[PDB]
């Protein structure tokens, strides 16, 4: 059928979920563009530039009205009116983010807040910072709009987190319309609204290293493959990630076999993970 | 008559970036980068444990990441004095010189090639500009096609390389203070040669050649982008365990000399850059990051570094420019049969052709050939489980700077530590030194004054304004942090 309308609105982020993306594996990001959304508008990435791109973006906004699917990416900060995150300019006049959330978020189907900082305000609201970094599902409650958000977090999140759960909504729709669809996706999210699918599971408790946790065997050195990593500073016990099963990049490695979990996909990251590198 | 065209978001670069520039009689007069968005890492990661720095850094840019790894944990190894091992340095490099490899497929394909290729009929390939000065035939433009489709491929598996040791990417696990945190197996070492292959392959077979021969039916592009004709290098990939000798070896050129790299002639201005103006001037080492949004006459959150009060850019061509390597023999082969060049090493090009628009192009394809040769090397270096860790206590009190060559630039961190936490941490990067805007004295940044004198013969279609942009492979995310 006919591929949805997603327009990709990036914020404080730091372009971590698009590469991302990119490595997907199964369906390829190929295959993604031509095959599975229509993907209106993403500066990274797009053709075309500036005020025709946002002009773009509103033209299919308008025909598409109540239908597109809006990826937010990055922290939304509101101090200085809006002014740490501006995104555009049309008319001669410059778009915050702040501005451009109030506009096309009420339009959305649904927001698919993608990312850690999106999700929960990340790095960006961590102690130090001064930016009024803002979660999305935070900022569209505080402003009225009810759209539904569907959180995808990681820093970043794995390719197949964020292909999975528009495949979750395009499937859902499928079966039961649009409204129904979202209905029965948001069934299908945890507390901190992520897809069970895929945060369902504890890394900790389906870790390979396990046994060794529970006989106190630690490693005392990175390179120590045998022993569990939980004294160099593993969060596993703390996160609900699939990264165990899954891995990374094709299969090649995963945070807990090369290193050590910081929990990135955790509400309190980074700092309810911190330090990373002590229990 | 003047016409002021402002360009926002400029698109197909990382982050967010404002152009304006006034054109006159059909050419750029004059230009202004603004950097559009701040997160204020050098803040954030004021009292942290130091180890948690080489995490959070990466999150300044998810293109780069590995390089904001890299000068982290060199800061930390030299703060703590953690004595990576032999093998831990040789491991290092092959997850970072993987991401080179993948940065600049990725660059060429995915970010500038649709400067030149026009792109299947739906979205993102279109709408674009009615006339957007796409000149290649129907077979050079589907090779072009062709090749953005194969780069998806290539670039992918130049992360699968870096995950390799690395653990994942974006954002590395494997880079700590004291070294890396996986050996690397005979297995897993027979993997990364298996991809390394193919990325070879493509980069030999496709990218190159494809660089001169878009080029050749662009040549024009060869004679406009000069700017100041003014590079830094700071030196990277150590190639030994004494530090004397680097892949890229550090020296500045400017007004047509070679001059050496003195890290102390490093300042960063501030009076057009949104921050506090008592923090005009500073050398990284006293640097501070006070920001101000509201600051009267302010365009950019990115500030002005200057070297030795100099306006200087960085990459590839940078790098390639100051280190003059023997050209790859492709390049030797098109220069001569496309462009009627006779060159060997990369100064032949002449000062005016590699400072150009199309001229870094030409240099990041060159500069990709020959990370080829030294990922190589270091493949045939590195020991299969040798030990590339130390496990350093935290000091008290400490100090240590970093200094790499991200893929866009010369890229140092700063940190000084104070009971045991990050007392400051200071990031000079790549797309900082060539996106900035004017200093205290009006002088403009790098790309401010390459874009002089771009052709932009109709105003209604500016395509060459964002063509320069993007020839310097801009983050700003990098930029601002
Ligand atoms: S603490 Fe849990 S068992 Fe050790 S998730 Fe981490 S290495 Fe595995
Ligand atoms: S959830 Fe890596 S740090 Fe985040 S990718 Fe920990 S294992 Fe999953
Ligand atoms: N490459 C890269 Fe990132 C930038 N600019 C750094 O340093
Ligand atoms: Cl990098
Ligand atoms: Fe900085
Ligand atoms: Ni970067």
């Amino acid at each position: 059928g006919e591929r949805p309308p997603v327009f990709w609105l990036q914020g404080q982020g730091c372009t971590g979920c698009s590469v991302t993306l990119l490595n997907s594996v199964h369906p390829s990001i190929a295959d993604v563009l031509l095959k599975v959304i229509s993907l209106e508008f993403h500066p990274t990435v797009m053709a075309w530039e500036g005020e025709h791109a946002i002009e773009h973006m509103r033209k299919v906004a308008e025909k598409f009205k109540g239908k597109f699917f809006l990826v937010i990416e990055g922290s939304v900060p509101v101090e200085a009116d809006g002014k740490y995150c501006i995104i555009g300019e049309a008319n001669h006049h410059e778009i915050s983010m702040v501005d451009a959330l109030k506009e096309f978020g009420p339009n959305a189907a649904a927001v698919l807040a993608v990312g850690t900082c999106a999700a929960y305000g990340g790095i960006p609201a961590a102690e130090g910072s001064e930016t009024g970094a803002t979660a999305v599902s935070k900022f569209l409650g505080d402003n009225g709009i009810k759209t539904p958000v569907v959180n995808i977090p990681g820093c970043p999140p794995h390719p197949d987190w964020i292909v999975g759960t528009v495949v979750l909504a395009l499937d859902a729709i499928k079966k039961n319309g649009l409204e129904g669809g979202l209905a029965e996706v948001v069934k299908v999210l945890d507390s901190d609204g992520r897809p069970t699918p895929f945060f369902g599971r504890n890394i900790h408790e389906n870790c390979p290293y396990l046994d060794k946790y529970d006989e106190g065997v630690m490693s005392a050195t990175f390179t120590d493959k045998v022993g569990c990593r939980y004294d160099l500073g593993c969060k596993g016990p703390m996160t609900m990630a699939d990264c165990f099963e899954r891995k990374w990049n094709g299969g090649v490695n995963w945070c807990v076999q090369n290193a050590v979990c910081i929990g990135c996909v955790e509400p309190d990251f980074p700092d309810g993970k911190s330090p990373f590198y002590q229990a | 008559g003047r016409t002021t065209i402002a360009i926002d978001p400029v698109t197909r670069i990382e982050g967010h970036l404002k152009a304006e520039v006034v054109v006159e009689n059909g050419k750029v007069v004059d230009a202004r980068l603004s950097g559009g968005m701040y997160r204020g890492f050098e803040t954030i990661l004021r009292g942290r444990d130091p180890r948690d720095a080489s995490q959070i850094v990466q999150r300044i840019c998810g293109v780069c990441p590995t390089a904001h790894s890299t000068a982290s944990v060199l800061a930390l190894d030299e703060a703590f004095g953690a004595k990576v091992p032999n093998n831990g340095r040789i491991t290092r490099n092959l997850i970072f010189g993987a991401n080179y490899l993948q940065s600049h497929i990725l660059h060429f394909y995915h970010l500038s090639a649709q400067d030149f290729v026009q792109g299947p009929d739906t979205a993102p390939f279109v709408p674009r500009f009615p006339k957007s000065d796409l000149r290649l035939s129907k077979e050079l433009n589907k090779a072009g096609v062709d090749q953005y489709i194969e780069a998806l491929e290539v670039r992918r598996i130049c992360h699968e390389m870096v995950a390799l040791f690395g653990g994942r990417m974006p954002h590395v696990q494997g880079q700590v203070v004291g070294g890396a945190t996986e050996i690397p197996t005979k297995e897993k070492l027979v993997e990364y040669a298996a991809r390394f292959k193919k990325v070879r392959d493509f980069v030999e077979q496709k990218y190159v050649p494809v660089v001169y021969t878009i080029g050749s039916k662009y040549k024009d592009m060869f004679k406009v982008g000069q700017g100041f004709k003014a590079a830094l290098c700071v030196g990277a990939f150590p190639l030994d365990n004494s530090g004397k000798k680097h892949l890229f070896m550090p020296g500045v050129y400017a007004k047509g000399k070679d001059m050496p790299f003195d890290p102390s002639k490093i300042k960063e201005y501030v009076k057009y850059s949104w921050f506090a103006e008592e923090t005009t001037g500073l050398n990284y080492k006293e640097g501070k990051t006070i920001p101000a949004p509201d600051k009267a006459g302010a365009y950019s959150f990115v500030k002005a570094p200057r070297y030795d009060g100099l306006s200087l850019e960085v990459g590839p061509l940078a790098r390639m420019w100051v280190n003059n390597p023997e050209l790859s023999p492709v390049g030797k082969k098109l220069l001569k049969d496309l462009f009627g060049i006779s060159a060997k090493k990369f100064r032949d090009l002449g000062e005016e052709a590699a400072f150009s628009l199309m001229g870094r192009h030409v240099a990041r394809a060159e500069e990709t050939y020959y990370m080829l040769g030294a990922i190589e090397g270091w493949l045939k270096e590195i020991k299969a489980g040798e030990d590339t860790v130390v496990m350093p206590a935290v000091p008290a009190s400490a100090e240590g700077t970093g200094f790499t060559e991200a893929p866009r630039g010369s890229l140092l961190h700063y940190v000084k530590v104070k009971d045991s936490k990050i007392d400051n941490y200071q990031i000079v990067s790549a797309s900082l030194w060539n996106c900035n805007p004017r200093d205290d004295m009006g002088q403009r940044g790098a790309v401010e004054e390459a874009l002089i004198g771009i052709p932009v013969d109709d105003i209604q279609n500016p395509v060459n304004v964002a063509r320069l942009i993007r020839a310097f492979d801009p983050x700003l995310g990098c930029a601002v942090h």
